């Protein structure tokens, strides 16, 4: 059945995860009570990828909700689709993580992680053929970042032959909660480098710039940012949720070198509330490749595409899709490495997302992503050179050496991208 | 936007074509190893024809005809003329030639015909050529000819030397007529309006074949072994206008009537012969190619074909015009951009 | 251009036309060795991963 | 009569198999329930069609076929398809987790767990054969199962059935319908390991089938169903001699004798004509000369390449429909005077011709129009090496950077196998050039 086990950790992880399940529950026709009320059997074809079928033909998401304080998850349980989640899959503590990677990874999180693994094991055991895991979290906080990456490490040890996939929100000073986010993000990226196969890099400043510059939102909220994320998560999981397409074949074709598995996602259209105008296939294709539609705040013209995955949704001309996709890479062939032939693959899906007749989702493995890790590295070093705010972490048992190593690991990752941007 | 690649940096003709293409703003040059090109200016040797026409959404065109080497190699050219019914072994415009392997071989047939001439008192002077170039021997005895071929170590051809060439006056000197011919993807044959005569500056001396400054008209031999180099014409290059005026004032005839009709006939014959073997009509990629035909005219105003060059150069004064013509009929015909034609279409 | 070996039946016929005349597999054990060798390298890589995760 | 067992590996092999056996049934008058009214011998017989179909006491004609895929989704369609009645459960073998487009995963990791089961299911079919000729193996080059598991099966088949012949129908990868970036790796890995174990292999480039479907059938965006119906027509005309009365290519051994003088160069080029759209109301029926002339047009070949710039080692003409030898030799004569047909010196310049009077059968509701006569040409020409060159070049581009190599090493494969397979393809390319160029 190629089941996927979903995990959302921390405030950001649970808020974007909640929106994700609300979006795809609507696409598959599942209501807030888990009852199916769709009109197309295409909605139930691969519904078992994300949903378990309970008694009465109810559909329960295969989702585990994790946090070190109850606040954000209480609001999920009281949210629109809060009732579709299995109550047993809410695992939370009370102390919180204080935006502290050490608390999430070493102290507060360590005390709770075994409880989470018990639920993961219960969901995995009842899988006919487990594909792997999908984790939503931020890297700037404490729970999603620190306990999220601790969870990934424990999951890999118990399921070493399964695929690990994350949606990872990268912090930005433009949309910041605390000054320590670069510390938490730098410590997490190394965990991700070693223990994930595919990571969608979602940059909060990109999301902000899109809400402000393009969507014409004067004062974007986290809710507005999460609208872009849920629409993007629906797009990048379309090929997994409808006939066509699993996490391993995606990794095999998207990841030519094991460490370079950090993707830039994109979405089109993203229109300001003009929302009724039809979009032609050429327009979808140009916007989907446009930097302004990328979620990583990286300039693709500053690097090269190792691999690209594209997904077109809606009723349209596949002939015209192929033509426009060939036109993009035939007119800008300099931005696609020549040592990976035919590194752009396109999928189509007749089911469009809610509100749009046509949509295009972009998944790029570009060397330009190094600009994201370089930003984090600079912000990290600016504080670390003065050991600023370190006491929050040494107070939890960490020592300075572990920060020096995280810094070096980050700069090696940046260098590895640079060697292929010129090779 | 159209894209192309350059894989022969030594090509003077297509270095200008590349400059013209870029100068239009509607063509973009890529890296020599990028496969997403519309147009390939391929290398002279081992051009990978097998990798063309397999790029979805790209009409691909190359500036060489796969298989045209049969026409542009001195050995295989003789084989082509002797074994092709269209160009019979008795065609009147190609000198009697034989393929001689130093170490399928016609060494015995050459001696037989040599003895026929040796028996009678008919002119028995032959010339030996090969692919090295840059290696030519003109002797009256067969022994000396065959001996030089075994010492070189390459496939050669023994061809009858034109003992009675047409001599330009003043000077009493030999010459050569280069013609540029363009064949497009539809296998239209275009003869460049402008030809060039490569003339010897030394007076043709029938007594001494050792001094090959008057017998050989190659521009390289004249610019290094000729004391009168550049005396009669600039760079020993006479163009059609002057040569035509000469034929009128001296021989009371025109270049078109006395020579150009035979040239067009020869060009048409050679190219029509191999059309089934090299045409890209129904092929998954398209080809065009610029050829250089070399002709010799005897004193009876009879034209003889001596060689066909598949990667020829051009005359300095004619580079601009010809290269622009290439872009117009060979490249822009397949890839249109956004009448005083310089070519003569040899219909067939 | 000669036709030779013409054979006719109710379903059809076949013949030949000539235009011109002319001028140790590995054993079951050796395969098991390769398969088992690849599995050992696969178990060695996982043990290293588990050892790394144990540190 | 000697039986032939068909084996379909991976998605491409399985779906092409379903199209072929559908066509076989229509050709032999076998209904979806396995019944064959024309077969007056019930429960047995040694007729020509019994080379591919066995018989039960109830009168069911069961294909001598095995389907094997490392995931169940494709074979489950056979279990529920129109011809589900045709096969029984023992013939359909499905795994749980596919090879993820990874040769090493299909060959080593996953293949090791299921190879014994497949061989045992094949032994069952072999045990009901009075005299087995060999096997017909359908698979793709680019898929992880089609490439990796096929090469493993071919090795074991040689061990268990050393004297038996093995033929291949191989799907060569084309980006227009491609499914993986690493297909050049898998193609070269599986060709290297299968080369010594295959007596004769018919490559089909999806690019050619794709364009033939767009050009001659007016299909804007052809699907696998369109491609497989056309491929099955060509497979059908290649196997017709094994399934009908005749004297040409009557057993698998004869394919090697007539098409493969040198063992390593065992990839004949297939060319088929005519392909006519069924939506065309008015269509002028083509003649014997016209369809024979079309066998020398690259646009009709199963692999795009230029035979004018290679040399032939053998040529077979397989006609179906209203064709008599007189028309064939008349068409061949005129074609030889207009085509560049160059044979190697150590081979006779000629054609082995086979005619089956029954015109090609077309699947009702399909895309191919009914025609009065068709032909498939099987020519072993060095020009097909252009497909190796293309493939080896893509391999060289990626492997020079070691791109994606870690996926294969991670499954237990050694990096050295990459270079060994590439070195074997390098020798293969030079063998073709040594045979076809002067
Ligand atoms: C049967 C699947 N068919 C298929 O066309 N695709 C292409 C697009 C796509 C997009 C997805 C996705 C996918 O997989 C579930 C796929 C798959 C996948 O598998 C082959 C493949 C894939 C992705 C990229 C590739 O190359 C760069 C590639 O190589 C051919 O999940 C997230 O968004
Ligand atoms: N002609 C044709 N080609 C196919 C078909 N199915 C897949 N292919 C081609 O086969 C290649 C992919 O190999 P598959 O057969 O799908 O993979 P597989 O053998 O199932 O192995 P896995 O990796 O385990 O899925 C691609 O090049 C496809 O274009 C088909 O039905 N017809
Ligand atoms: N059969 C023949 N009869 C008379 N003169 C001949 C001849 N063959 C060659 N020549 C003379 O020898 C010269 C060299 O001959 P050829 O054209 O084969 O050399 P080449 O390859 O250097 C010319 P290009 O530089 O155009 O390729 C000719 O220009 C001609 O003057
Ligand atoms: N896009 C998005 N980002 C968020 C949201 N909530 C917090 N963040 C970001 O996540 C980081 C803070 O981590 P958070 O999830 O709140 O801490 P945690 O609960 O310990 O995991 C900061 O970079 C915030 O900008 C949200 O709802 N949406
Ligand atoms: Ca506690
Ligand atoms: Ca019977
Ligand atoms: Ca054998
Ligand atoms: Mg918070
Ligand atoms: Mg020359
Ligand atoms: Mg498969």
């Amino acid at each position: 059945m190629r089941e996927i086990v979903h995990i959302q950790a921390g405030q950001c992880g649970n808020q974007i995860g909640a929106k994700f399940w609300e979006v795809i529950s609507d696409e598959h026709g599942i209501d807030p009570t888990g009852s199916y009320h769709g009109d197309s059997d295409l909605q139930l074809e691969r519904i078992n990828v994300y949903y378990n079928e309970a008694t009465g033909n109810k559909y329960v998401p295969r989702a585990i909700l994790v946090d070190l304080e109850p606040g954000t998850m209480d609001s999920v349980r009281s949210g629109p689709f809060g009732q579709i989640f299995r109550p047993d899959n809410f695992v939370f503590g009370q102390s919180g993580a204080g935006n502290n990677w050490a608390k999430g990874h070493y102290t507060e999180g360590a005390e709770l992680v075994d409880s989470v693994l018990d639920v993961v094991r219960k969901e995995s055991e009842s899988c006919d053929c487990l594909q792997g895991f999908q984790l939503t979290h931020s890297l700037g906080g404490g729970t999603g970042s620190g306990m999220g990456t601790l969870l990934i490490s424990k999951i890999r040890e118990e399921y070493p032959d399964r695929i690990m996939n994350t949606f990872s929100v990268m912090p930005s000073p433009k949309v910041s909660d605390t000054v320590v986010e670069p510390y938490n993000a730098t410590l997490s990226v190394h965990q991700l480098v070693e223990n994930t196969d595919e990571t969608y890099c979602i940059d909060n400043e990109a999301l902000y710039d899109i809400c402000f510059r393009t969507l014409k939102l004067t004062t974007p909220t986290y809710g507005d940012l999460n609208h872009l994320v849920s629409a993007t998560m629906s797009g990048v999981t379309t090929c997994l949720r409808f006939p066509g397409a699993d996490l391993r074949k995606l990794a095999v074709n998207m990841v030519p070198f094991p460490r370079l598995h950090f993707f830039m996602p994109g979405f089109a259209p993203l229109t300001s509330r003009q929302q009724y105008r039809a979009l032609t296939v050429p327009e979808l294709t140009q916007q989907m490749f446009d930097s302004k539609n990328m979620m990583a705040a990286c300039d693709p013209r500053h690097g090269r595409y190792l691999t690209v995955a594209a997904i077109f949704r809606g009723r349209m001309s596949m002939k015209e899709v192929d033509e426009q996709m060939l036109n993009v890479q035939n007119k800008n062939s300099s931005y696609f490495v020549e040592w990976i032939p035919n590194n752009v693959k396109t999928a189509v899906c007749d089911i469009p997302p809610r509100g749009l007749k046509m949509s295009a989702t972009f998944i790029g493995n570009s060397t330009a992503i190094q600009e994201l890790f370089k930003r984090i590295s600079e912000q990290f070093t600016a504080m670390f050179r003065r050991k600023a705010f370190l006491h929050w972490y040494t107070g939890e048992g960490m020592d300075e050496m572990e920060f020096t190593e995280a810094e070096s690991n980050m700069n090696d990752l940046v260098s590895e991208y640079q060697q292929y941007q010129d090779a | 936007m159209y894209t192309f690649v350059v894989r022969d940096e030594n090509s003077s003709v297509y270095a200008e074509v590349s400059r013209l293409l870029l100068a239009t703003g509607q063509w973009k040059r890529l890296r020599k190893d990028n496969p997403r090109f519309n147009l390939m200016l391929g290398e002279r040797n081992r051009l990978p024809f097998g990798r063309l026409g397999h790029e979805p959404g790209l009409v691909q065109l190359v500036n060489y005809y796969r298989g045209a080497d049969k026409l542009c190699r001195k050995a295989s050219l003789v084989k082509l003329i002797k074994t092709s019914p269209e160009l019979s072994e008795s065609c009147t415009w190609f000198p009697e030639s034989y393929v001689i392997y130093p170490t399928t071989d016609e060494r015995e047939v050459f001696l037989a015909a040599y003895n026929r001439r040796r028996e009678g008192r008919e002119g028995n002077v032959w010339i030996a050529k090969s692919s090295a170039g840059a290696g030519i021997l003109i002797s009256s005895e067969a022994s000396e000819l065959l001996d030089f071929i075994d010492e070189q170590g390459q496939v050669h051809v023994i061809q009858k030397y034109l003992e009675k060439p047409l001599l330009l006056e003043p000077g009493h000197r030999k010459f050569d007529i280069r013609s540029w011919v363009l064949v497009d993807h539809l296998y239209n044959i275009y003869l460049y309006r402008e030809g060039v005569l490569r003339t010897s500056s030394e007076p043709y001396n029938s007594a001494n074949f050792q001094d090959k400054t008057c017998h050989l008209t190659n521009h390289c031999i004249q610019k290094e072994y000729s004391k009168n180099y550049g005396r009669y014409e600039e760079g020993n290059e006479m163009f059609f206008e002057e040569f035509n005026q000469y034929l009128m004032d001296a021989l009371n005839t025109t270049l078109e009537n006395s020579i150009l009709l035979q040239i067009k006939h020869i060009i048409r014959s050679c190219l029509m012969c191999i059309e089934p073997a090299i045409s890209t009509k129904h092929l998954h990629y398209q080809s065009f190619q610029l050829f250089g035909f070399d002709f010799m005219v005897d004193e009876e105003l009879k034209v003889w074909l001596i060689e066909v060059n598949g990667a020829p150069a051009c005359a300095q004064k004619l580079y601009a015009e010809l290269c622009q013509g290439i872009v117009d009929v060979a490249i822009s015909s397949v890839f249109p951009l956004a009448p005083t034609s310089i070519f003569i279409k040899l219909h067939h | 251009m000669e036709v030779i070996e013409l054979n006719k039946c109710t379903s059809g016929q076949s013949f030949e036309v000539i235009l011109k005349p002319p001028s140790r597999d590995p054993s079951l054990e050796e395969i098991q060795k390769k398969l088992e060798a690849a599995e050992e390298r696969r178990k060695y890589q996982e043990a290293e991963l588990l050892k790394h995760l144990a540190e | 009569m000697r039986e032939c067992i068909s084996i379909h590996v991976g998605q491409a092999g399985v779906q092409i198999g379903n199209a072929c056996w559908e066509l076989y049934c229509l050709e032999h008058g076998i209904q979806p329930d396995g019944q064959m009214p024309s077969d007056k011998t019930i429960g047995g017989g040694d007729d020509s069609f019994n080379t591919f179909f066995s018989e039960t006491g109830a009168g069911k004609h069961v294909p001598r076929a095995v389907f094997v895929d490392l995931e169940p989704t494709v074979i489950d369609e056979v279990r529920t398809g129109t011809y589900r009645q045709l096969f029984h459960p023992e013939q359909l073998i499905t795994g749980k987790e596919d090879a993820a487009n990874n040769y090493a995963r299909g060959h080593y990791t996953i293949g090791k767990e299921i190879i014994d089961l497949v061989l045992d299911r094949i032994r069952k079919l072999a045990d009901q054969c009075t005299g087995l000729q060999g096997f017909l193996v359908f698979h793709s080059f680019g898929g992880g199962t089609g490439s990796g598991f096929t090469s493993l099966l071919m090795e074991r088949l040689s061990v268990d059935y050393g004297k038996k012949s093995k033929l291949e129908f191989s799907i060569y990868p084309a980006p227009q319908v491609s499914t993986a970036v690493v297909e050049p790796y898998n193609s070269i890995l599986t060709t290297h390991t299968t080369l010594e174990h295959s007596d004769c292999a018919f490559m089909v480039d999806n690019e050619a089938i794709y364009d033939i479907c767009r050009r001659n059938l007016d299909i804007e965006r052809p699907t696998y169903t369109n491609l497989n119906r056309l491929i099955s027509q060509i497979v059908s005309s290649i196997t017709a001699s094994l399934r009908f009365d005749g004297a040409l290519n009557v057993d698998l051994t004869e394919f090697q004798t007539n098409l493969v003088p040198y063992p390593r160069i065992h990839f004949p080029l297939a060319t088929y004509a005519p392909v006519i759209s069924a939506e065309k109301a008015y269509h002028e029926q083509l003649s014997v000369a016209e369809i024979t002339n079309a066998c020398f047009e690259p646009a009709n070949q199963m692999v795009k390449c230029d035979p004018r710039h290679g040399k032939y080692m053998a040529c077979c003409l397989l006609y179906r429909g209203d064709v008599v030898p007189k028309d064939v030799n008349a068409a061949i004569a005129t074609i030889k005077t207009k085509r560049s047909i160059q044979f190697v010196d150590w081979c006779p310049t000629g054609f082995k011709v086979g005619i089956n009077y029954q015109p090609p059968t077309v699947v009702p509701g399909g895309d191919l129009a009914k025609v009065q006569r068709a032909v498939c040409m099987l020519s072993n020409t060095t020009a097909i090496a252009e497909a190796w060159a293309r493939l080896d070049h893509k391999f060289d581009l990626m492997y020079a950077k070691r791109a994606f190599v870690h996926w294969y090493v991670g499954e237990g494969m050694e990096e050295g196998e990459f270079s060994e397979a590439r070195e074997d393809m390098a020798a293969l390319e030079k063998d073709y050039e040594e045979v076809g160029v002067d």
